[PDB]
């Protein structure tokens, strides 16, 4: 599919999950995320701190859109522009993107 | 959760 998100802040092509915690672990604010592909084929994470905690959602790469849960969309950027402006966990909006902080 | 579902 798109491949749009390769030059975001938020996207790390190859990020663990431990790394990706350690990461969000330093800024203390909810809404603090990043998207990591994961090992799994087709797949991404995004890494998110809502409520002091750290959760982890699939994102899975099908045909010419991405799906998380039920909802799809045409990319991975129009999926997390989309949780930007849209809460993607109770009210929690996609807010600080993390760049390696 | 592993992973939160959503």
């Amino acid at each position: 599919g798109s491949h749009m998100h390769e030059s975001k802040e938020w996207y790390h092509a190859s990020l663990t999950r431990a790394q990706a915690e350690h990461m969000l672990m330093r800024v203390p604010r909810d809404g603090a995320f990043l998207v990591r592909k994961r090992n799994e084929p087709n797949s991404y994470a995004i890494s998110f701190r809502a409520e002091g905690k750290i959760k982890h959602c699939r994102v899975q790469q099908e045909g010419q859109t991405v799906m998380l849960g039920n909802s799809e969309f045409d990319s991975l950027v129009d999926l997390i522009s989309y949780y930007e402006k849209h809460p993607l966990y109770r009210k929690m909006k996609l807010r600080y993107p993390i760049n390696e902080e | 959760l592993y992973y939160w579902d959503q």
